[PDB]
RNA sequence: CGACUCUUAGCGGUGGAUCACUCGGCUCGUGCGUCGAUGAAGAACGCAGCUAGCUGCGAGAAUUAAUGUGAAUUGCAGGUUGAUCAUCGACACUUCGAACGCACUUGCGGCCCCGGGUUCCUCCCGGGGCUACGCCUGUCUGAGCGUCGCU
RNA sequence: UGAAAAUCCGGGGGAGAGGGUGUAAAUCUCGCGCCGGGCCGUACCCAUAUCCGCAGCAGGUCUCCAAGGUGAACAGCCUCU
RNA sequence: CGCAGGUGCAGAUCUUGGUGGUAGUAGCAAAUAUUCAAACGAGAACUUUGAAGGCCGAAGUGGAGAAGGGUUCCAUGUGAACAGCAGUUGAACAUGGGUCAGUCGGUCCUGAGAGAUGGGCGAGCGCCGUUCCGAAGGGACGGGCGAUGGCCUCCGUUGCC
RNA sequence: AUCUAAGGCUAAAUACCGGCACGAGACCGAUAGUCAACAAGUACCGUAAGGGAAAGUUGAAAAGAACUUUGAAGAGAGAG
RNA sequence: CGCGACCUCAGAUCAGACGUGGCGACCCGCUGAAUUUAAGCAUAUUAGUCAGCGGAGGAAAAGAAACUAACCAGGAUUCCCUCAGUAACGGCGAGUGAACAGGGAAGAGCCCAGCGCCGAAUCCCCGCCCCGCGGCGGGGCGCGGGAAAUGUGGCGUACGGA
């Protein structure tokens, strides 16, 4: 599907900028209980909806 | 530099538009050095500028507006941004003169029979 | 051939994203949402599922006007005046 | 658009422009390629703005 | 003298029960009882020097003005004539949505008015303002040998 | 007995438009010269491993171009790119 | 000493977790096939180069596209996870890079059909219906008046008739 | 015997699992109590209408193990 | 065929105003079932209940008698105790089921039409000026314009009234 639309392209840009893991100081703060991002996503196991 | 809002309140209208047009250029010279790598001192200045442009767009829209609410003071028709914003049912309640109106019939049934005061013994 | 070997013939779509509810329930042929009823005027909600309201109510989002009405109320909706200038 | 860029780089950096080709990255920003007229220079305008 | 198998104890492993804590909930009760065409509820997309998330905000975007307080914020760098934290009464508030130029591809337009290539003269670009249905009192413009009669 | 419409053209008629005795008229459907054409999509897989079947599953899934030899031949057997 | 109770478990093909025997066993057998040497390397029955030997045999195990997927495409590093053995390799991980139009397409027309207004029903949110019980022309045209200004020549630009 | 239909207005005494702002409790104390004490109506399944979890605790202070050594590294051995 | 006027009726991007959708704990109007009980089951009951639909408010509705009782008579509505699980209905089976009086919380009452009299004694909007104007108002002026005799205001409503 390379005949897209723009509302779709913005939707497949947000779910692309929501994929990277945490910076290493983010679990350097004081009130941290976060060890890894648990909301990641791989394109073979799940299919995003749509 | 340190720029406050207690020295902008009576100056020229277009002087602040010029100093604004110089701070946007200066901010543009720091977006360039962010990508290409620059000093950490030339990186944290960008919060100073982004929060010292807004004190001008503020003092502008103020001194711009208290003249519109001075030119439309005594007039009966004034714009929607100016006539006072309260709630929906409070723009549509009856006004104070129309609440404090009585009839002629009641006003002549209060000339002769007011409410007296009194006290009885035991 | 009603199972596995007939799951290969699934490639087109019926539903797509709405623009009033935000969910994926905009039927294309009937042109009407299943979640919110878009070409209708009134928002579809029922009482038989008291769980499908609290997915979509007022206490959910931002309340970008109600939280500054819950603040202005306790001073009688003042306008106009200022704190004393010093 | 492709007009307001051509009218706002000539004004910022004091130069004229032959043509403009634009696209949108998958991050959602619009990259813009800008030609120049053969009377100005690219090396002589990079050193003015500091991308050198 | 061994090996396997069963039995109990000491030690060590797997496992996360018990005990002790608690910025959470449940029920009752008091006082108040406040939304939106001046554009609500909801959703979408954006914003941090190093940033993903919830959270906070809207091209002035992890907040501006004012007042009150009167010396910090902090994971790391930085640079008292009022920092930072609160209150909130002055400013601003991106796209969908009762949704409002006509559509839902974000596509096709119109009427005014300013800036520019220009030199109202057309087209040319840019900027701003208007162009939804329903109804109420008025003003304007009109139709009717079915009116209804005068001139 | 085998689709409609946008858009484009030719005739018939000649209102008079409208020209003036040439430095006329609109032409243009002849030869050149002069500026202008905005918005979005555009990489890659397209299947015995990038799709749906809980998965790198002997299944399923719409299309184009197709060499030499035997031979009736895109049949079946071998060989080049 | 008194008061109140969500107050005593072996089982319900009980509910939620957790671990054994069976067991280092069933099994890793569809479509004919692999050897020799070298290099980097801690390390090679699988990685790269070369040398042979073979298969698909033009309705292909080859070259390009649509539907769908959504960063898998490219490069450099990694080796604790995943690729049902291994792994220097990877559609895996981590950093970075990439998709340029007057002519290619969307946009523009109608088809089978969907769906508003006038109107009709209906307690009502709304429904049948699409030319049918409708005052449905907002526009050109040629001429005359009042306007303005454009180098008011030639005319624009509006109002009425 | 008792009332005047076919027309109209009117505060208090009463109700309140939603809402903002508050106090208390012979209650439960992480398989209990709301589904949810934590990035919960989130992750995730289904085309949809809708269904819907698991997950608390170092120590008073990170003072969260310098340096040596074997090992390609993981993990060790002394030390602290 | 004319200029004229009241009537009926349209159009406007005419001036100024308005409503439309959401929350839905409590509320008022309509619509409205079946499991279930009767040891079966069809009238009944389950129920004027869930679901469904439309409207509001800080509270809503009701309401100053076309009323109860037969007493030596009380005297608007709502709310609690009581009468009462009673008079009555009902394959008279299962089962449903009110009110008045009495004691108490709260206490508040009223206006129009008609009948008639005062010379439209009546409103709303535009104009100019002064005051105040973050709930758009008062007084002065308008040979300045509009609606109303198919009825605008005052007195006056069943306790009698003029
Ligand atoms: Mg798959
Ligand atoms: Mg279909
Ligand atoms: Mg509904
Ligand atoms: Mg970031
Ligand atoms: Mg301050
Ligand atoms: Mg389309
Ligand atoms: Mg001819
Ligand atoms: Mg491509
Ligand atoms: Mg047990
Ligand atoms: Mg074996
Ligand atoms: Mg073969
Ligand atoms: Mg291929
Ligand atoms: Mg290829
Ligand atoms: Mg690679
Ligand atoms: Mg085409
Ligand atoms: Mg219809
Ligand atoms: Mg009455
Ligand atoms: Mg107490
Ligand atoms: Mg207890
Ligand atoms: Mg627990
Ligand atoms: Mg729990
Ligand atoms: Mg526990
Ligand atoms: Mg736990
Ligand atoms: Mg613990
Ligand atoms: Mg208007
Ligand atoms: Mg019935
Ligand atoms: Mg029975
Ligand atoms: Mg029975
Ligand atoms: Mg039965
Ligand atoms: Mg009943
Ligand atoms: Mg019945
Ligand atoms: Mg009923
Ligand atoms: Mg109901
Ligand atoms: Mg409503
Ligand atoms: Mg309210
Ligand atoms: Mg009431
Ligand atoms: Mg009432
Ligand atoms: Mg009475
Ligand atoms: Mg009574
Ligand atoms: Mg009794
Ligand atoms: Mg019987
Ligand atoms: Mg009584
Ligand atoms: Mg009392
Ligand atoms: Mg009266
Ligand atoms: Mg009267
Ligand atoms: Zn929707």
């Amino acid at each position: 599907s390379s005949h897209k639309t723009f509302r779709i392209k913005r939707f497949l840009a947000k779910k692309q900028k929501q994929n990277r893991p945490i910076p290493q100081w983010i679990w350097m703060k004081t009130g941290n209980k976060i060890r890894y991002n648990s909301k990641r996503r791989h394109w073979r196991r799940t299919k995003l909806g749509l | 530099a340190k720029i406050k809002a207690r020295d902008l309140r009576g100056k020229k209208k277009e002087e602040l538009l010029k100093q604004l047009d110089d701070l946007k250029v200066e901010l543009s010279q720091l977006r360039v050095a962010k990508v290409t790598g620059g000093a950490a001192s030339k990186l944290s200045k960008i919060r100073v500028v982004r929060k010292s442009i807004a004190r001008v767009l503020t003092v502008i829209n103020q001194t711009q507006k208290e003249n519109l609410r001075k030119f439309y003071k005594g007039k009966k028709y004034k714009p929607l941004d100016l006539r006072p914003k309260k709630t929906r049912a409070m723009r549509r309640r009856l006004n104070k003169h129309e609440e404090s109106l009585k009839t002629k019939k009641q006003q002549r049934k209060e000339r002769l029979y007011p409410l007296r005061k009194y006290a009885v013994k035991a | 051939t009603k199972g596995t070997s007939s799951f290969g013939k699934r490639r087109n779509k019926t539903h797509t994203l709405c623009r009033r509810c935000g969910s994926k329930a905009y039927h294309l042929q009937k042109s009407t949402c299943g979640k919110c009823g878009y070409p209708a005027k009134r928002k579809r909600k029922y009482n038989w599922s008291a769980k499908a309201k609290r997915r979509n109510t007022t206490g959910t989002g931002r309340m970008r006007h109600l939280k500054i009405v819950y603040r202005r109320f306790r001073h009688g909706f003042r306008e106009g005046t200022t704190p004393k200038p010093k | 658009n492709k007009h307001q860029i051509k009218q706002a780089v000539k004004k910022l950096y004091d130069i004229d422009v032959a043509k403009v080709n634009t696209l949108i990255r998958p991050d959602g920003e619009k990259k813009a390629y800008v030609r120049l007229a053969p009377d100005y220079d690219a090396l002589d305008v990079a050193n003015k703005i500091g991308i050198i």
